[PDB]
């Protein structure tokens, strides 16, 4: 239609910006990296958006409500993810054995 | 900090079915989930593979176990 | 003075299945769980915050006692930027002693 | 390189909405 | 609407085996840079034309906007590696590569392009703002720009610019925005 | 039924683990297993784990690069077991 | 025998164990090496939560006290278990019934039920 052709435009020509990231992730390295660093980790971070967004409109149409997205549906969709592992915390030592 | 992801990720919420106008505390909140992803991500590369720097073959052994991100890595690579 | 009022808490059953109800016992218990949750992470929270010399309870020690231990996340709060993420502080020492498990294995 | 954005702040997030 | 030649590779044997040094000292506008790449870079004036001369006496002539443009600045070339002393015979000239550009004069949408011929177009947004569409009998590679300006590269003579130039017209004719 | 699907797909594959192994440790848990589907479903989810520890051990193994022969190294396992529920802290150095 | 294998003898000398196995005192220095180097471990989560630069004695007696809950967690305490135990120990026995066959509880806290299993097609 022609809210599916401007949505499909929005779709894949978002992208955070390369000149950011590179300053985001060297703040964490201490010195530096690589440009093929940098293109995966502003992809990798664009499918994770789309787990979110494509799961808080699940959380949103299970419940009553409309398309605008609430914060309500966006913390549940943090805490679902999260149950089936999909959000990592490297500072949670956890324990299968008891 | 500023919001370095403000209006970047509007226009990526619109491309997964949100709106044309999302809330600013949903940005908000999307904008602080993929700061924490990205930390952690360079965290646990740093400690895997060469300690100290961060490469591809560290992020792809990261992400190899989630099917839909390891298909979009490979994906970028390639077509770059 | 109580901060759960069992109605938001029948709310919280009905947006996971819509057909579903609590028995008198179950909500009790409910309520005793979560008000035993708030006095563990406010006493924690407490203690980091006497620790930082302070005497101002800030977001940044609820956020560590949530995370080192019940794995809790809660976006849309935001903090500082992390610091370079030091990796190994290995000391002179350990670097001695164990450059003499090598020496006796091959050597 | 800057014409791709520079539609992502035309059409998409026009006015600024807030929530309770 | 007719494609414009901007960029001609072509490439002349001369047949004799040359040392670097002295045609880097004696020569004009010549630049050796060996710690860097292997070849001396010579460029002309009049015709806006640059050499890459080899030490096995094989030399890539690029630049220019013709073909007889660049068979000339090639025989200049020769004949300034003639003038230093070395014997230099125009053996083969070859022309590797010739480049086009054109307008199509409307802006044109790339995702139904995608969409309806996604076995010969690969196009992804984030590193190259364009779309990458192989034909298969031209054997051309063509860059579509949302702008409305096209690039065909990796052509040997002009009849394929143009045969894939209109090939390709009423496709994006029919995706116009 | 997904756990049905996957029991007819089983009806192939026979596990690693042996059927009175995994039928002991069973007892000590607190059945006795009558069915021997049961018992071949529980012995394949064990097996999987051992293989994907292994899996990443050999990958940090590989990465480290020595390549003819992989040997089993703590040092190659217990980052491996980390990202499972298994913290292991082996001590060396005895003062 | 390290210096610590030998103390570690005398500390079990000192409880009621007289023989022992040879591999418990392998384990015992496995077990105190696991938790000095986890205290220590939040010691340093301590130290740079509130910005100082070393390790200083109360981020170890923070760490030690912080995970006494979690990771050692106590039998609960002789105040708690005598003021459940007094008002259970209130109300009154209930009489029998004189005739009620098998005496149990009622079915869904039993584990009498019908107990399927799969048709082996």
């Amino acid at each position: 239609s022609e809210e599916q052709l401007n949505r499909y435009e929005m779709y894949r020509r978002s992208a955070f910006p390369k000149a950011a990231i590179k300053r985001l992730i060297q703040s964490i390295t201490g010195t530096s990296v690589s440009q093929n660093v940098v293109i995966a980790m502003s992809g990798i971070s664009k499918v994770f958006v789309g787990e979110v967004v494509e799961e808080a409109l699940d959380v949103c149409e299970k419940w009553g409500e409309m398309p605008p997205l609430q914060p309500k549906h966006m913390r549940e969709a943090v805490r679902r993810l999260k149950s089936k592992g999909q959000i990592p915390n490297s500072k949670h030592k956890k324990i299968i054995f008891f | 900090r500023k919001r370095l992801f403000s209006k970047e990720l509007r226009c990526m919420m619109y491309g997964f079915g949100d709106d044309q106008n999302p809330y600013t505390e949903s940005v908000d909140i999307l904008e602080d989930l993929v700061i924490e992803f990205i930390t952690e991500m360079t965290h646990k590369a740093m400690s895997i593979g060469r300690q100290g720097r961060v490469q591809v073959e560290d992020i792809v052994f990261l992400i190899r176990k989630d099917p839909r991100k390891f298909a979009r890595v490979k994906d970028l690579l390639t077509m770059n | 003075n109580q901060v759960l009022t069992k109605k938001k808490l029948q709310d919280l059953v009905r947006e996971v299945d819509p057909n579903e109800q609590l028995d008198e016992d179950v909500e009790e218990m409910l309520l005793q769980i979560a008000d035993d949750f708030i006095e563990s992470v406010v006493t924690a929270a407490c203690q980091l915050a006497r620790h930082r010399k302070s005497s101002t309870l800030e977001v940044k020690d609820v956020q560590l006692h949530l995370e080192r231990q019940w794995n809790m996340w809660i976006p849309g709060f935001g903090s500082e930027e992390i610091r370079p993420y030091k990796k190994a502080c290995t000391t002179e020492a350990h670097k001695q002693r164990m450059a003499l498990i090598r020496k006796t294995t091959k050597k | 390189s800057a014409r791709i954005l520079a539609t992502n702040s035309e059409l998409v997030g026009t006015l600024t909405r807030s929530c309770k | 609407i007719v494609p414009q030649l901007q960029n001609i590779v072509s490439t002349v044997n001369l047949g004799c085996k040359l040392d670097l040094k002295t045609i880097a000292l004696r020569a004009r506008n010549a630049e050796y840079n060996p710690k860097r790449f292997a070849a001396v870079i010579m460029r002309i004036r009049e015709p806006r034309t640059t050499a890459l001369i080899f030490s096995s006496g094989k030399m890539v002539c690029t630049g220019a906007k013709s073909e007889e443009q660049s068979r000339l600045a090639a025989r200049k070339y020769a004949r300034v590696v003639q003038k230093l002393g070395f014997p230099a015979k125009f053996l083969d000239f070859k022309i590797q590569n010739m480049v086009g550009s054109c307008d199509v004069k409307f802006p044109i949408r790339l995702e139904g392009l995608v969409l309806t011929h996604q076995q010969f177009s690969s196009y992804e947004p984030e590193l190259f703002p364009g779309l990458i569409y192989r034909m298969i009998k031209p054997r051309i590679v063509l860059l579509i720009f949302v702008s409305g300006k096209v690039v065909l590269t990796g052509a040997k003579v002009r009849a394929e610019i143009y045969e894939a130039f209109e090939n390709i017209y009423p496709i994006l004719k029919g995706f116009r925005k | 039924t997904p756990l049905v699907d996957f029991l007819m797909q089983l009806e192939d594959y026979t596990p690693t683990i042996p059927d009175a192994v995994t039928g002991y440790y069973l007892n000590r848990a607190g059945f006795e297993a009558s069915d021997p589907r049961i018992i071949r479903l529980i012995s394949l989810a064990a097996q999987k784990f051992i293989s994907d520890i292994a899996n990443d051990a050999l990958q940090h193994c590989k990465m480290k690069g020595k390549d003819r022969k992989y040997t089993l190294t703590m040092e190659d396992l217990t980052p491996a077991l980390s990202e499972y529920g298994i913290n292991v802290k082996k001590p060396h150095y005895f003062t | 025998m390290p210096k610590d294998a030998q103390m570690m003898a005398q500390i079990l000398k000192d409880m009621g164990i007289t023989e022992y196995e040879p591999r418990v005192i392998n384990q015992m220095l496995e077990f105190a090496f696991r938790y000095v180097t986890t205290i220590l471990d939040d010691a340093k989560i301590y130290s740079s939560h509130a910005k100082k630069a070393t390790v200083d004695a109360d981020d170890v007696r923070l760490a030690i006290q912080c995970r006494a809950d979690q990771s050692f967690t106590s039998p609960p305490p002789r105040d708690f278990l005598l003021d459940i135990a007094r008002q259970r120990n209130q109300t009154p026995l209930p009489l029998i019934k004189p005739y009620s066959g098998p005496r149990l509880p009622p079915d869904r806290y039993c584990l009498t039920a019908p107990n399927y299993r799969l048709k082996s097609l």
